[PDB]
């Protein structure tokens, strides 16, 4: 008995060699390979397999290789392939990725997957799953932002503030042991993963070390409050002390230094270089310069992604919240000839992550949107990548999915827990129906329970009647919201029992291991090399050669679906 | 040049199921008078009683059919159906109840079938 | 007017195909929240009106057209649901396919 | 002195022999008794009774039969009889049932209902007050549920889910230890009381008892999880042994026996029928033969209530859902033959108990409104009962009041906390408008403190102005909804400590008593019966006697009140 | 705009108003929550056109008649209240008896 | 229609643009709320329509004019800023002084 590959397809999710449209863009991914034994696929539902002496083992308790959850023929996206596998989960953590079921029954069944009394089911046939977005620039301004980055596929918000202060406005900063405290307990009550930076200013350690021991995760180095070789040398002292990353916004107006002095400064040392085409802020006009170093992790923000005929003119005006001294300062900063590069910079793998700058000068919603804009829009222009195989756009998609999930991840020493669907991480997992890939999450599973869905009437006799909307599930009511959600701390805070003094009862995260790390740990975005920006015309070569770049008039995953 | 948001460019060719297992074909009829329908992964001796066919034939195995499909009877309907091996343990419990262990145990399954009705135990 | 929870969620659908209808006035092809609200508000105001079900699982396929919405759009659309009170209480509408 | 009965009623609510109006229904109750002394009726306000010295007691501490809060002149529609009583609370229970106020000067004194300076005041004069309904199957699928509930008068919900999980979306199940404790931990945000389900699959025990030790309050058996005899027989065995109810849903497919195989493998143990009719799920098409049967406690799920033209077109397309065989399968299942008579079912007493089926095949918001628009339909059909008197619809309401309180509470081991107004029971109780009685609550009361209120602008000078909608009030908000709402939890789960290890701070109710009951012991529906179903015609039959109804154009309830 | 919490749940009033009123232009006799809508939206209207509360209390009673709505719902209004900004500030408006 | 947070909340800006434009229509000046609301949807609808940033800048200085508006209104309003979905995705469109 065979079937046909359309059919398959259809009931199963799609197989070896079949690919997929991303949304409404050209890109195309493949099925590398698939875990399952045709025939014995899981499924569940009346009269299908999942079933008490069938596909369900009736025999062995939860402790006994019992899943918790099992993701059914899920389509993965991940920096580690493409690939068709069921996903089982346990103690909110992927613990197998393969194939679940009976080994009573069925051949192939990897030994720890096996679906049981325990097991609740989710049906990713159909569906393209990838890792929750880890988004590293986000300004805490108004909690309403959390359930727009839910809703675009977030799972991780790292950054600063205390609310619409103002230098929580301009800054990802949350300055100070009681600021730091504060914030930890509000984050108590948001349903997403966090991780909170001090202010990386300072001409003395002590007042910059002890937002690190009062529970901070990393600095937050900002020209506006100093962006000098003093607070730049005192924060990365600090960061290699305790095991913490440092993020840079440098200093745009040259005051204290050229771009040469801010390298000076960091003298070799780790830093995460944010929005490091410049409009959002750095040494003009060369900031970008820094995404050739070995010892710079660099991101870019989202408003600048991808270059478009209304960029130039939304930057120019969106300049003015904010003021001849003004039109040259602006003029300096927001290039058309570095924003274009910035799109190739991204093809090429130089500009390793993506982020939004949530609320400051970014849209906590478009990370994970602009992300695949951006890759759509290299494809129009550059053509598929040399290293492509039949056809499919499985390098580009690796190397893009790679700047919003496993990057920020690493760079941020979070990796151990979050940033990609392997095993041994925690179950933050988000579901896409292909149509709306990238633009509208199906479900997002945060430690393993539905935190967010797109879901219809709940007065209805089923669940798909309009309206369908954005809505918070259960994972985040009462007290769920602890357990399906990590506040990631700095190891002395932990060490010093923060988290019980605090009452914080939310997962802990430990921070580690982002002092030993470099550009070449950035995953299919590892490229070094001699960036020169022309200080006269602001052309941008990359070793000897001229990058040049074009706007576009429309964008895939813009009109089609947005309601304003 | 269409775009169809989200839609499949499937392969060429075809998927084998059950792909290297042995295949057998039986009669099997309803007798009785409400409808039955029997999925792709039940050990198909342990199916409703009142579907009378040669029980030993149904042992270790479950129905040839893409996995989360069912085959249906209709009142008084006789057809033939083909069965695959179960594989993984080769083991069944539950269900039931007719087998409790590994498929190899044929006398043993038979005698609990037939002692509690189940159709066409010779 | 005691509203209970839907009916304050529905008043949504309703504001959503006011501003769809008007954009379709003014001559634009529509999108998929555009389109989804129209023949959504239409069924939930064909429920109002006193028609059955079966009429506006018929009326649901003729709402919008191809040529009324943009490239994609009606393949994106497989199936629309709404309940609505009928003179005889809550009933689902689901109108297949509704636009080629 | 005397005062007609017009103005008596207007001011202080209908007496003896008075009748009222259910909303737009021709369904009449009357007064039975009442509890007062005509001259001495509680009221509160300007000039008005219970005022220090007179109808309130200026002596007594709270401690010395002074009540919490005094509900004064409230017409009770109960399983226990339709009358007049004030209600009397304290420490969140109902305590008296009778008459309220000052024995210093009033006659007739409830002696534990003194209105002291302890005491709160709801003026329930020109109300109906009920118990707060039981669902006792609700698949929890979305968070926004719960205040669809409490809008239609739901004070608890029984069932499953971990959200909108495909096995949560089918069946009303949590399954496993861990999925349990995620749960009972959202349950903690949820004002409204809670029983949690497992999944009553397996051929081993241990994988099913340990569900019940994890904190379940009893199973569901579920054909998509596999309805075969052994899961029935080890599910049984299992709540044989914990003293929890199971429900079930039974192989419409037949697959593995027909329904007196389902019977032999019950042999005779208690269980809950689920939407017995059998649209909603069971063997087909026979299913309905259960409710005969002195073991099996009937309910029905909503949509099927009752039988209107719209029925069946709804009930095939929501049957598509989900898709020759395919037409044959729907033919088999959806039934205008069953459906019909389940209405008269309903009308006879033979199926006990009403439920929603919420988001997986039933509305959440329309348990009440559907058993009052059923009880409608029967008394234009059949006419008046033969038991009633003085052309009252007093016997059908009690029969019909009892399908969503007392009897689902008794079904699920839960009637000594919750289920009726009686005295030592806790204090969830619904005030409706007659005008809106069954459509729209006016205040649902949870232990003794309102939870959610049709009420308007929260910025005028009184509550009265627009607009008018529903509202969660005081009792939902920070601690304060831990002490009104109940979890209800297996015996094994609270002796091993199960609320103190997961850290649960609402009250904790035990199941109990729920194997040792039967058809018997439904009030006012405990008709036991030979229930035919004539297999090619579907035909009902009732100890040979044939049973037809017909379907209504129109329903009360329902565009009068509706917005939509 | 700087919207507070009053202003933001009286524009649903408005927009049930908005409802009501295309679904009495196509002939239906209104319900009780449409009823109320339009006499509210009516009455909070008047006050941002400057009319007194003397005015308002007696043109709500000649928004809607009894041909105008279903059997039963006259009977249900006894009244309906509203607050709004008057030219002299917030005054609240009571109309008994709206639809006889 | 999956109506993600901010499509919600937008929908509020069109339902007040609606209902200041009857209130304009009826000969009331406007006031604050009103005008900024106007202002807003019109930039919305522009984007929605394909126009540029360019194009909004300009012409969102011309919706409302100082007579349309009541006294002190123009000078309350500094900038009016609104984001839509542009045909090449989301951009910010700030008009600065829109009424003089
Ligand atoms: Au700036
Ligand atoms: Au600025
Ligand atoms: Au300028
Ligand atoms: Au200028
Ligand atoms: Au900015
Ligand atoms: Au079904
Ligand atoms: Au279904
Ligand atoms: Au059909
Ligand atoms: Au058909
Ligand atoms: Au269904
Ligand atoms: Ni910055
Ligand atoms: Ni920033
Ligand atoms: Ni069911
Ligand atoms: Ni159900
Ligand atoms: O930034
Ligand atoms: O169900």
């Amino acid at each position: 008995m065979k079937i046909n590959r359309q059919q398959y397809a259809e009931s199963y999710g799609p197989t070896v060699g079949d690919q997929v449209r991303l949304a409404d863009t050209d890109l195309w991914i493949e099925v590398e390979k698939d875990y399952t034994t045709y025939g014995d696929e899981a499924n569940f539902g009346g009269g299908k397999v999942l079933r008490e002496g069938m596909g369900e083992n009736g025999t062995y308790t939860r402790t006994e290789n019992v899943l918790d959850l099992l993701l059914t023929n899920a389509l993965i996206l991940d920096y580690t392939g493409i690939y068709k596998a069921d996903i089982g989960v346990k103690d909110g953590y992927i613990v197998g990725i393969g194939k679940g079921g009976n080994p009573d029954i069925m051949d192939g069944v990897t030994p720890n997957m096996i679906v049981g009394t325990a097991t609740e089911v989710i049906a990713a046939e159909g569906k393209i799953v990838t890792a929750g977005g880890i988004d590293t620039h986000v300004h805490f301004i108004n909690p309403d932002q959390v359930d727009v980055a839910l809703a675009n596929g977030i799972t991780t918000l790292f950054g600063g503030g205390t609310g619409p202060a103002e230098g929580s406005k301009a800054t990802t900063v949350t300055p100070g042991p009681w600021n730091i405290e504060k914030m930890l307990k509000s984050t108590e009550g948001l349903p997403i993963n966090v991780g909170i930076l001090g202010k990386g200013h300072g001409s003395s350690i002590a007042p910059i070390m002890e937002q690190i021991d009062a529970g901070a995760a990393g600095l937050k180095i900002h020209e506006d409050w100093g962006a000098t070789p003093a607070s730049i040398d005192r924060s990365l002292t600090v960061a290699d002390e305790a095991d913490v990353q440092v993020a840079i916004h440098s200093d745009t107006l040259n005051e204290a230094g050229f771009l040469e002095d801010t390298l000076r400064a960091i003298n070799g040392r780790v830093i995460h270089s944010f929005h490091v085409e410049g409009a959002g802020g750095g040494h003009a006009p060369d900031i970008m310069a820094m995404a050739g170093h070995p010892n710079v992790l660099p991101s870019s923000t989202n408003p600048t992604r991808p270059f478009t005929v209304n960029t130039i003119d939304e930057h120019l005006d969106m300049l003015m919240v904010c003021h001849p001294e003004d039109v040259a300062f602006a003029d300096s900063r927001i290039r058309p000839e570095t924003i274009a590069a910035e799109d190739i910079l991204h093809d090429l793998g130089i500009i390793s992550m993506m982020s939004t700058d949530a609320l400051a000068m970014g849209r906590a919603g478009e990370m994970v949107l602009r992300t695949w804009q951006t890759a759509d829009k290299m494809k129009k222009q550059r053509g598929p990548l040399a290293e492509e195989k039949n056809g499919s756009d499985n390098f580009r998609a690796k190397r893009y999915v790679s700047k919003y999930t496993i990057n920020p991840a690493i760079a941020q020493g979070i990796a151990h827990e979050v940033g990609s669907i392997e095993e041994g991480k925690f179950a933050d997992l988000v579901l896409w129906e292909p149509k709306f890939f990238g633009v509208k999450a199906d479900r997002v599973i945060k430690g393993g329970i539905i935190a967010y869905a797109q879901i219809g009437d709940p007065s209805a006799s089923i669940p798909t009647p309009q309206p369908v909307m954005g809505r918070r599930m259960y994972g985040t009511v009462g007290d769920l919201i602890h357990d399906t959600n990590i506040t990631f701390m700095s190891k002395s805070s932990i060490q010093q029992g923060v988290p019980a003094k605090l009452g914080l009862k939310r997962r802990i995260g430990t921070v580690k291991n982002c002092r030993n790390i470099g550009k070449k740990d950035m995953k299919w975005n590892d490229v070094t090399t001699d960036i020169d920006i022309n200080p006269e015309t602001y052309e941008v070569k990359v070793d000897g050669e001229v990058l040049t770049c074009e706007p576009v008039k429309e964008l895939p995953m813009a009109q089609r679906y947005f309601l304003f | 040049n269409y775009i169809v948001p989200g839609e499949y460019r499937v392969a060429e060719g075809e998927i084998e199921i059950n792909a290297g297992r042995e295949k057998t074909t039986i009669r099997v009829s309803n007798t009785g008078d409400r409808p039955i329908q029997v999925g792709s992964h039940i050990h198909f001796v342990e199916v409703n009683k009142e579907l009378l066919f040669d029980r030993a034939e149904g042992i270790g195995r479950r129905l040839n059919i893409p996995s989360g499909t069912a085959a249906r009877f209709e009142p008084g309907e006789e057809m033939e159906v083909e069965l695959t091996e179960l594989g993984g343990n080769r083991e069944v419990f539950g269900i039931s109840d007719l087998t409790n262990g590994s498929v190899d145990n044929k006398e043993l399954i038979l005698q609990r079938a037939k002692e509690l009705g189940y159709k066409g135990v010779e | 007017m005691h509203l209970n929870p839907a009916e304050k969620e529905k008043l949504q659908i309703f504001l959503a195909s006011e501003l769809a209808l008007k954009r379709k006035a003014r001559g634009l092809k529509l999108n998929y929240p555009e389109a989804v609200a129209i023949i959504t508000s239409f069924i939930m105001e064909g429920a109002r009106d006193g028609k059955t079900v079966a009429m506006l699982m018929e009326e649901g396929k003729h709402v919008l057209t191809r040529d009324d919405v943009m490239e994609g759009v009606p393949e994106m659309i497989d199936d629309i649901q709404a309940e609505a009170t009928f003179p005889d209480g809550t009933k689902l509408v689901t109108v297949h396919n509704p636009i080629s």
